[PDB]
RNA sequence: UAAAGUUGCUGCAGUUAAAAAGCUCGUAGUUGGAUCU
RNA sequence: AGAUACCGUCGUAGUUCCGACCAUAAACGAUGCCGACCGGCGAUGCGGCGGCGUUAUUCCCAUGACCCGCCGGGCAGCUUCCGGGAAACCAAAGUCUUUGGGUUCCGGGGGGAGUAUGGUUGCAAAGCUGAAACUUAAAGGAAUUGACGGAAGGGCACCACC
């Protein structure tokens, strides 16, 4: 019984891909399998950005900003609560959760 | 009493309709089962097929229900067939007998070879579909009677088939598929475009377009 | 699929031939080994003489013993 | 038994069979 | 219209049909509605024949008025556009009307309250009376629509391509149809304009209802 | 049909679709059996004829009974030349 | 690569008679093609066809009448003697009442009866009812 | 909670809608009106009806309900609803259409209307969405 | 022997119930586009 | 409790390149190849064709970047009572009792068993071909209702907590 049409990657057309190795656990997964998520924060936080403000010696100086690309395989995206599991009807719809208000 | 609650059950009632033939003809559903006792009446006979339990699992344990298989003909080119689930088993026998005399057809009968005489056999070769169940209807010779397994020469009698061949394949232990399946491909019968019904149809008055003026009446 | 050229009657009975051999029963009575293992060698009856008196167990879930005779 | 490891017991077993059963022998 | 020249659309009509942009339709096209469509102009907007589109409303009037009862033909409409016009179609003809949301079960669940048997069945948009027209198919019921550029055609017998979208041309169309039946059953003259106008079947948005309490 | 003797031998004779001539069963209840009236050339009214159209469920659920209609209507008059 | 082009034909016809569509266009033609479709429409089951002749084997368009069932080929082409085309028509035929063989015998194309006509034996092409 | 069950609200709305002319926005009046008309074998049911049955008249005081319907508010509702303005909307001393429109009308032999003036088209032709 | 359309030429199957060679080339075999009164 | 495991410190073959062997993978789309027919929709990669209008090559064509379309192959996606199927699902897994376009491989209830033996290839590990005696009435597929989960998310309770 497939659970997917797709096979819970996005392989098309092509017969291998270069694992990677998850952030959490150093797992080897295939590139396209793999919960990919890109995090753009502030170094400092929302305290701190009222405290550090105060103490520069510069005039509106802007906080640098911290980018960073996590890969997780399926069981940590799962343990971590970024993926979580959805009713059969629901698997279908792929468009990203609202996080846009 | 019979009181109506459709257009076509107080046509039926008021004596518009003659025969059911008509009802046929317009392909009108029928949601009332005391117009085929008014049309048919004595001449229908039913038999139980099968009473077969079925249950559901629960926390504290089993529910069971019986469902009962009605077939039913007046054994001269009209045939139906019925299911009905229920707690008891008198409640589903005349469920049952009710949704078969709901839905009851009009069979075609032909020839094997002269056509002398009434017809006594399938026009064509039929087939009939549900679930794993294939049937194949094949004319017969005059004489020949039915050759067939018992379900389905339960119908074909009811049906008023007299001379026929048949095959079956798939699963047939299942009663309720191999009763529908050549239940199915009987009703096939009078879908079947033969050389001899090439004429272009002629229109008639519908009994709803008819019988108006009578029905704002009533 | 298979062939259906109208030269292909040597193909289709050499495959049919080949492919009998994969039924259990066709096997059984066309291999010979059945019939060499079989005591009685292809008799319908047999006459021995009695060994012994032994009783079996009957499989579960049945309990009982049945008797039976070695010869 | 997992049939990976039921093949490979097997292969093991073989293995030991033809170390015991010599050509020379 | 068999090419008679007292069917023809007559000018009014045509400066009716601009006014209220019947001829105006939507970005997407039904591949079962290009033969109702004339060309597709910038802005990717399609624009409507109003000669295919009087055509198909003359033979809607016809099969309308071939009814002898005139209570058996039932006129539904879900969008609040067009409810006030199937009213309005309702009274001046005859038919009955369903307005507001239709319950399932009407045409085939014969013990209800509400178990109609209509013989002919006119609605305001198969993309959003879809529950009707699906109940259609188990009645043997004819229907007619009022369609888009973009609307599936399944069970539905004779299609108006008319703009469903505004208030104004719902309400035309629905005025149209009422005065074409009117006038093929002999009750008023194509001799003269009809008394009533085309204002009173579109919607009343009751925005403009406050702006017009409130101008005196 | 009939037999040798001729003598019509059939419960009814079913009518078929005007669209596709395939033959509209007993249990079908999606066919329609519709009436388009007939005006007078003189003044526009009704005449009190009519032409019957038969349309089966196969063609209603595939969307081409619309088209279907439309040609009959063209074919019988009703419907402009100049469509 | 395509081996037979009366199986394609009738295959295409076929399925445009499952479609309810009215007319079908097969190509490429072959004067067997067109003797099928003679045979085919002398019994009233297709009607009138045109031979659209380019340079390069023709095409045809065929227009529909709504009353064929089926219409099929038989591969490959059996030798069939007289004595032998009633277990065929017992096979490949819904009755006895109606429905034909095609045949291809050294008087010509026909049908099992005109076959059965003329006392002469030859090879199946197809059937259709 | 003061959630009304079911039967006080079936109640309240069945004489409303009988009873709708004899019924007004006073608690008092309106429980000696259902003792006179209702049969309720209770004191506590009563007042319940009542109470709701005045909150439901505010309520349609100052608006339309999504329940019942009065027959003298659906014969004002035909009133305000049969309003007519003095002129039609559709008249229009100048309308405006596209070159195309105008192609289209020009073909059926409409070319010649004077209430037509042909705009000029849009120069750019971006009706899409930006897909990303 | 029929039942067995569970040896299937008529007439079986091969995604998940037993099953399509890891992939390609290729001899024999099988099959092969129209057109001549 | 016990770890000869999961965890942590080191660490040998190996992991890297060259030359000889080995020919096995859930080597999977668990779906052979060639050809014909049979519904819509919007994108996407390559090539070609046509067309208002913005940009760069200071001017001009013309060529690049956008925009609107058409055709042909390709990877896919959404929808559909086209039709199939036990269903899950599939525009192919359709055009099958209305059964025949060509052709290759290959299966015959579950175990014994891909085992023994013979043959063959390899340095070896092993690869290919490949049974029987005997044993058993079921094994298995898809879906449904429950019960469980050291699975996820909600709700309630001073016989729960604060
Ligand atoms: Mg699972
Ligand atoms: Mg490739
Ligand atoms: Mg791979
Ligand atoms: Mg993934
Ligand atoms: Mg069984
Ligand atoms: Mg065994
Ligand atoms: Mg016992
Ligand atoms: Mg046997
Ligand atoms: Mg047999
Ligand atoms: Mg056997
Ligand atoms: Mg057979
Ligand atoms: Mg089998
Ligand atoms: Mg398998
Ligand atoms: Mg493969
Ligand atoms: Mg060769
Ligand atoms: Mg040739
Ligand atoms: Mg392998
Ligand atoms: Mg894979
Ligand atoms: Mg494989
Ligand atoms: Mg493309
Ligand atoms: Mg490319
Ligand atoms: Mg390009
Ligand atoms: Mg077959
Ligand atoms: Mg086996
Ligand atoms: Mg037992
Ligand atoms: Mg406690
Ligand atoms: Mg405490
Ligand atoms: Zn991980």
């Amino acid at each position: 019984t497939k659970k997917r049409r797709n096979n819970g990657r996005a392989k098309k057309g092509r017969g291998h891909v270069q694992p990677i190795r998850c952030t959490n656990c150093a797992r080897c997964v295939p590139k396209d399998k793999a919960i990919k998520k890109f995090v753009i924060r502030n170094i400092v936080e929302a305290a701190a950005v009222r405290d550090i403000s105060e103490a520069s010696v510069f005039d509106a100086y802007v906080l640098p900003k911290l980018y960073v690309k996590l890969h997780y395989c399926v069981s940590c995206a799962i343990h971590s609560k970024v993926v979580r599991n959805r009713s059969r009807e629901a698997r279908k719809d792929r468009t990203p959760p609202p996080r846009f208000r | 009493e019979w009181m109506p609650v459709t257009k076509l059950g107080r046509l039926v009632k008021d004596m518009k309709i003659k025969s059911l033939e008509e009802i046929y003809l317009f392909s009108l559903p029928i949601k009332e089962s005391e117009i085929i006792d008014f049309f048919l009446g004595a001449s229908l006979k039913d038999e139980v097929l099968k009473i077969m339990p079925v249950q559901k699992q629960t926390r504290a344990g089993q529910r069971t229900r019986f469902k009962a298989f009605v077939a039913i003909g007046d054994y001269n080119g009209h045939v139906g067939l019925g299911v009905k689930c229920s707690k008891e088993v008198a409640t589903a026998i005349r469920g049952a007998i009710i949704l078969a005399k709901l839905s009851i057809v009009p069979v075609r009968r032909g020839y094997w070879g002269n056509k002398i005489g009434k017809p006594h056999t399938v026009p064509c070769k039929v087939t009939g579909r549900c679930g794993s169940v294939l049937v194949r209807l094949i004319p017969a010779p005059r004489g020949t009677g039915i050759v067939s397994a018992p379900v389905p020469k339960k119908l074909l009698m009811m049906a008023g088939i007299d001379d026929c061949y048949t095959s079956a394949r798939g699963c047939t232990a299942t009663l309720g598929n191999f009763a529908k399946a050549t239940f199915d491909a009987i009703s096939k019968t009078y879908s079947y475009l033969t050389p001899d019904l090439w004429k272009e149809t002629v229109f008639t008055k519908s009994p709803y377009q008819e019988f108006t003026d009578h029905l704002v009446k009533t | 699929g298979k062939c259906r050229g109208l030269r292909t009657a040597r193909k289709l009975r050499s495959h049919r031939r080949d492919q009998k051999w994969h039924d259990k029963q066709y096997k059984k009575a066309h291999l010979g080994t059945a019939l060499k293992a079989n005591p009685f060698g292809g008799a319908s009856h047999a006459k021995g003489i009695v060994l012994e008196k032994v009783g079996v167990e009957a499989k579960q879930p049945n309990s009982a013993i049945r008797k039976c005779v070695r010869v | 038994m997992r049939a990976k490891w039921r093949k490979k017991r097997m292969r093991r077993l073989k293995r030991k069979r033809r170390k015991m059963r010599q050509r020379s022998k | 219209s068999g090419a008679l020249d007292v069917l023809q659309m007559k000018e009014e009509d045509v400066l009716k049909f601009l006014a209220a942009g019947t001829h105006l339709g939507g970005t997407n096209l039904d591949f079962q509605m290009e033969q109702y469509i004339y060309k597709r102009k910038s802005d990717g907007i399609y624009i409507i024949n109003l000669k295919r589109t009087w055509e198909k409303l003359l033979l809607a009037a016809r099969a309308i008025v071939a009814i002898e009862n005139p209570a058996d033909v039932s006129v539904i409409s879900s969008r609040n556009t067009g409810q006030r016009a199937v009213l309005k179609f309702a009274a001046a003809t005859g038919a009955t009307p369903i307005a507001g949301r239709f319950t399932p079960g009407t045409f085939t669940n014969q013990i209800q309250a509400a178990f109609r048997e209509p013989r002919l069945l006119v609605v305001t948009d198969p993309r959003a009376d879809h529950q009707p027209l699906t109940e259609a198919s188990y009645v043997n019921l004819p229907t007619i629509a009022l369609c888009n550029t973009d609307s599936p055609l399944r069970y539905v017998d004779i299609a108006i391509p008319c703009n469903n979208k505004g208030a104004h041309s719902v309400g035309l169309m629905w005025w149209m149809l009422a005065r074409e039946v009117l006038r093929m059953r002999g009750t008023i003259s194509r001799e003269h304009p009809w008394e009533v106008m085309p204002d009173l079947y579109f919607y009343r948005d009751p925005e403009e209802i406050e702006k017009e309490e409130q101008a005196a | 049909m009939q037999n040798d003797a001729g003598e019509f031998v059939d419960l009814y004779v079913p009518r078929k679709c005007s669209a596709s001539n395939r033959i509209i069963g007993a249990k079908d209840h999606a066919s329609i059996q519709m009436n388009v009236a007939e005006v007078d050339k003189v003044t526009g009214r009704f005449n009190g004829q009519f032409k019957t159209y038969a349309i089966c469920g196969a063609i209603r659920r595939m969307g081409e009974s619309d088209d279907s209609i439309l040609r009959l209507a063209k074919a019988d008059g009703i419907v402009s030349k100049n469509f | 690569v395509r081996m037979n082009v009366l199986a394609d034909a009738l295959k295409s016809i076929n399925n445009a008679e499952k479609r309810g569509k009215r007319q079908v266009l097969i190509r490429p033609c072959s004067k067997v093609i067109v003797r099928f479709l003679t045979v085919m429409m002398k019994h009233g089951y297709i009607g009138e066809f045109e031979i659209i002749d380019d340079h390069r084997a023709g095409k045809i368009v065929v227009n529909l009448t709504g009353r064929l069932n089926k219409c099929g080929v038989i591969s490959p082409r059996f030798d069939v003697q007289l004595k032998d085309l009633e277990k065929w028509q017992n096979n490949l035929l819904p009755s006895r009442q109606f429905g034909f063989i095609v045949l291809t015998t050294s008087a010509g194309i026909m049908d099992h009866e005109e076959a059965r006509r003329k006392h002469t034996g030859g090879k199946i092409l197809g059937f259709f009812f | 909670g003061r959630v009304r069950t079911k039967t006080v609200k079936k109640a309240a709305r069945v004489i409303i809608e009988k009873y709708y002319t004899r019924l007004g926005n006073d608690f008092h009046t309106n429980k000696r009106v259902c003792e006179e008309i209702a049969i309720i074998p209770s004191k506590k049911l009563r007042n319940k009806i009542a109470g709701y049955v005045t909150h439901l008249m505010k309520r349609i005081q100052r608006g339309p309900v999504r329940g019942i319907s009065i027959k003298l508010q659906e014969e004002e509702r035909e009133r305000r609803d049969n309003y007519v303005p003095e002129v039609s909307a559709l008249d229009q001393e100048i309308i405006e259409v596209d070159p195309d429109t105008k192609e289209m009308l020009k073909l059926l032999d409409f070319g010649s209307l004077s209430n037509l003036q042909v705009t000029q088209p849009t120069v750019g032709m971006n009706f899409k969405t930006p897909r990303g």
